[PDB]
RNA sequence: AGCGCCGUGGCGCAGUGGAAGCGCGCAGGGCUCAUAACCCUGAUGUCCUCGGAUCGAAACCGAGCGGCGCUACCA
């Protein structure tokens, strides 16, 4: 039951960049369905197709797969999509693909919820999807804020609480991320009691580990000590690790030894 | 139906096991052959010398069974900078019935007090005549500080000559002269390759080797043909070591000292740091009986340069965590055997080649670091280690003022400058710190042909001391 | 006593050059008479010469152009530096894996040499 | 010993969250009188092992293997 395009309206708009799936090259160009959009076939003419003149056009089409696209004019009376392939910026193609991955990945969870609760995908989209794409500009960042901050659905009417809690499980299972921040600290100590200092320094550092983010000063070498941290929001790890740095500097500046930093906190 | 591991256990407990050393034995009545000393530590250091790429690790492995392993990926194959250590247990069969040449047996360090005789037909057991340590000396023409220092450690010598190659190997003679410099006579000559020669070739090689040993200080050197690979004729080597080579004078009268040659940080990676261990100095003790728990000071230690370019020397005070010798942790340490003194020192001091050739003294003695040293030198006629293609082995010149030269003071590998030259006396200024304790037999090498070259020996006569900052 | 015989056990590498194709049947025999496992020998052969094929049957089928002299020479190199040690005459050594590479050890002697590449 | 990389179709890259990819190779065909150039069709996979959420993973993760680079010898 694949339908219900990601965007607002039931026909694509004008002068926008999309991405199609290619099916046929019969006489004049590609009449192609849209996976950036619902189901509607759109035209590209072979003149609106090839930047370089070609011997066999098929090498640039590769029927069956997905390709960059631009809708210029839309027949908003009975349905026609004036579309082209070459009418896209060299860089903005990657914007088109990344937009498509966001939209497609949003579609996957909604399809899962629809095939579980047997609500047509259009209803789940209507209740949930576009209010999210309106509050936050996209449903993907809406899901990203929902995994961390549960205020996202506050003010959105769901068909049922079952759809809600199931999709919360699905966002916590599929959209699960925490970037590994790493540091490397040198011990340059030439002092007398250094091993006990190192033990106490790691005691202090690992005593900073919070429930969600655990800091473990693992050993790889005598000088080089590694700081591994799961930065869940990519901002607490650096301050945790700076606190660790200060703790080792504290332990080291009084026993008699010296220590130095090689790799500061980086994602 | 006993497993081989069960069999080896049963023999180990049958052989008396490895009894724990007494915590406080009466040290006045202890000799290096005593049961508590002989079973769990090595009292005589034997060092291997030979030509490059002929096999000195392999001979030690064939004797004891303890691998030098060899390390550092690239150094796995060419040469190793650090020394190679191994412990052998010298066992003699108590039965007179077995032939005398094969009664001797050298086992690994984990053997029992009295293991059974592997000779088929003898129920007699083996008595421990001595335990020995081995110091594998690198024999390359570039690596000279480590060989001199390892010499400065050892007390017995072991010369390897290959048969099929040319007789007069020059750096073998350099090794022998370096041994002669430190006042050793006890040298055993080995023929590494004997299976690969004919009867006549082997005799000709023996004649050549004898013809070499007439002018050197060593006169009555034993010569024995062995094989590191085929692993035969091991018992008679032990025979010659036991008969020819006695224990150097080493009793408990002399004040405690240490001479560190190797550094070993103890940081098992992957393990959490809350379960760690101190830094270990691999050091040899020529004088001093050390017991579990002691305060010791690495005299040259921290070497700093101030804003004014002056060298400041901060001794590394340290408390001994343990005295790792042979196999097990030992309550007391025996002079004349390399030991890992593990102390509270930060392992970053013992990671790389940092504690290589450094003097240490327990608390209760004040050795003196120096910056200028008076030295009394004496040179040989020619340089050793240069295969001149038939023309008059290079003659040693007279030293020049202000020349950087490698002066191995005991174990310390230092590059000093000559400030004055006399008939037999010189003065050396050091940038790398060196201390003086008693005499510290010194080896001298110059830079004439790129790499260092031995020239002659020397002993300190005087020096300008430095007072360590407390 | 131990070695009355003191290599002489290299099978003559009789090959087949079928123009576009090449078939070497002796690959198993040279594997046996040199006490060498087949896969390591064939991968060493492929590492010497950048040619591709398959292994068929107890034989090596490489579709490329080489005279029997040159593959004989490659086998000669492998014999010189792997099956028999340069320093002393021996052959009973075989592949072992001492911390991930192939570290050679012997049986007649007890060698430990780091020959991998 | 730990960390950074990887797990072919003959190769190198790859999308790795719908389930078999692209070029280089190789077999075959087409154009040409004929060859090269050019044009079309292909069969090759345990996308390394074992389990797990998942309709479902090759993909998302982990209890093991193998091969790569460093930390460097890490008693
Ligand atoms: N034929 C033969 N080969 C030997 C013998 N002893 C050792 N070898 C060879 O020497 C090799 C090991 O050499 P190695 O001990 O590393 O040399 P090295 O001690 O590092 C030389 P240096 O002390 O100057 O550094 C082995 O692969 C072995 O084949 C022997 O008695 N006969
Ligand atoms: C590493 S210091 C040499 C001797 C020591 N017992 C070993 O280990
Ligand atoms: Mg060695």
């Amino acid at each position: 039951t694949s339908h219900c395009r990601f965007y607002e309206n039931k026909y694509p708009e004008i002068d926008d960049i999309v991405m199609v799936n290619v099916q046929q090259i019969a006489e004049m160009g590609a009449y192609v369905k849209l996976l950036e959009y619902d189901n509607i076939e759109g035209m590209i003419l072979l003149s609106e197709l090839s930047r370089r003149r070609i011997r066999s056009i098929q090498k640039l089409i590769r029927v069956g797969k997905n390709d960059v696209a631009v809708v210029l004019r839309v027949d908003k009376e009975k349905g026609y999509i004036d579309l082209s392939k070459r009418r896209v910026s060299s860089e903005d193609i990657i914007k088109c693909e990344e937009k498509y991955q966001k939209s497609k990945t949003v579609h996957s969870i909604l399809r899962y919820c629809a095939e579980k609760f047997q609500i047509p995908l259009e209803e789940l989209y209507k209740t949930i999807a576009w209010p999210l794409s309106r509050k936050f500009g996209h449903a993907y960042e809406a899901f990203k804020l929902s995994i961390i901050d549960e205020t996202v659905w506050e003010g959105i009417e769901p068909p049922s609480k079952d759809v809600l809690d199931e999709l919360k499980n699905y966002i916590s299972k599929r959209l699960t991320p925490a970037v590994k921040i790493r540091a490397d600290v040198e011990v340059s100590c030439f002092s007398y009691e250094g091993i006990d200092a190192i033990k106490d320094a790691l005691k202090s550092a690992e005593d900073m580990s919070t429930e969600q983010m655990q800091v473990k000063v693992k050993l790889v070498a005598a000088p080089l000590y590694v700081l591994t941290t799961q930065a869940l929001d990519k901002q607490k790890g650096i301050e945790q690790l700076e606190s660790a740095i200060e703790k080792i500097t504290e332990v080291i500046t009084k026993y008699g030894g010296v220590c130095n930093i090689t790799m500061p906190p980086k994602a | 139906g006993e497993t081989e591991e069960e069999k080896r256990k049963r023999e180990f407990e049958e052989g008396g096991g490895l009894p724990e050393q007494p915590l406080n034995p009466d040290f006045s009545k202890l000799n290096p052959l005593s049961a508590e000393i002989i079973n769990r530590q090595a009292t005589i250091n034997i060092g291997t010398i030979g030509h490059v790429a002929h096999g000195k690790s392999t001979v030690v492995r064939a004797i004891s069974g303890v691998q030098t392993v060899r390390f550092k990926d690239e150094l796995e194959r060419n040469i190793t900078i650090k020394l190679g250590y191994a412990n052998a247990k010298i066992y003699k069969c108590q039965e007179p019935t077995c032939p005398e040449p094969d009664c001797y047996r050298s086992f690994k360090s984990d053997k029992e007090i009295s293991p059974k005789c592997q000779r088929p037909g003898c129920p007699g057991r083996y008595k421990l005549v001595r335990h020995v340590s081995f110091v594998d000396c690198p024999g390359h023409d570039i690596l000279m500080s480590t060989m001199l220092s390892g010499a400065a450690v050892m007390d017995a010598a072991l010369l390897l000559i290959a048969g099929n190659e040319s007789c007069p190997q020059p750096q073998t003679s350099e090794h022998l002269a370096a041994i002669e410099i430190m006042k050793l006579k006890h040298v055993i000559i080995l023929q590494n390759k004997v299976d690969l020669m004919r009867e006549e070739s082997a005799l000709e090689h023996q004649k050549s080797i004898l013809k070499f040993i007439r002018g050197t200080i060593a006169d009555g050197a034993p010569i024995v043909p062995i094989s590191a690979q085929l692993k035969y004729n091991i018992d008679a080597v032990n025979e010659f070591i036991v008969k020819t080579i006695p224990v150097p004078p080493r009793d408990f009268m002399i004040s405690p000292r240490l001479i560190v040659i190797r550094s070993f940080d103890v940081n098992k990676p992957g393990a959490e740091i809350e379960d760690l261990k101190g830094g270990v100095a691999g050091g040899s003790i020529l004088n001093g009986v050390f017991k579990l728990g002691d305060e010791i000071e690495i005299r040259p230690g921290i070497v700093t340069k101030d804003d004014k370019g002056k060298i400041q020397c901060k001794p590394i005070f340290s408390n001994i965590v343990s005295l790792f010798a042979e196999q097990n942790d030992l309550k007391f340490a025996v002079p004349g055997g390399l030991i890992g003194v593990g102390t509270k020192v930060d392992p970053t001091l013992c990671r790389a080649d940092r504690l290589v050739g450094q003097v240490v003294g327990a608390k209760g003695h004040l050795p003196n670091i120096y910056t200028d040293i008076e030295i009394n030198y004496f040179l040989l006629r020619r340089l050793l280690g240069v295969k001149t293609d038939g023309q008059k082995q290079a003659k040693v010149r007279k030293l020049e003022p202000n020349e950087v030269l490698m002066v191995n003071i005991g174990s310390t590998a230092t590059g000093a400058r000559v400030v004055a030259v006399k008939a037999d006396m010189a003065r050396l200024q050091l940038t790398s710190p060196a201390c003086t304790e008693i005499n510290e037999k010194i080896a001298l090498s110059r830079r004439i042909e790129k790499h260092w070259r031995l020239i002659g020996w020397a002993t300190i006569k005087k020096g300008t001391t430095l007072e360590p900052i407390a | 006593t131990n070695n009355p015989e003191l290599k002489f056990r290299i099978p003559p590498p009789v090959c087949l050059r079928d123009g576009k194709k090449t078939i070497f049947s002796n690959i198993q025999d040279i594997a046996e008479k040199l006490h060498r496992s087949p896969e390591h020998l064939i991968q060493y052969l492929f590492a010497e010469l950048g040619t591709s094929g398959s292994v068929d049957g107890k034989r090596l089928v490489i579709k490329g152009k080489f005279q029997s002299k040159q593959m004989e020479n490659v086998l000669r190199r492998y014999i010189l530096e792997y099956v028999t040690c340069k320093t002393c005459k021996s052959i009973n050594t075989e592949l072992k894996r001492e911390n991930r590479l192939f570290f050679m050890v012997c049986k007649s002697c007890g060698s430990t040499r780091s020959v991998s590449s």
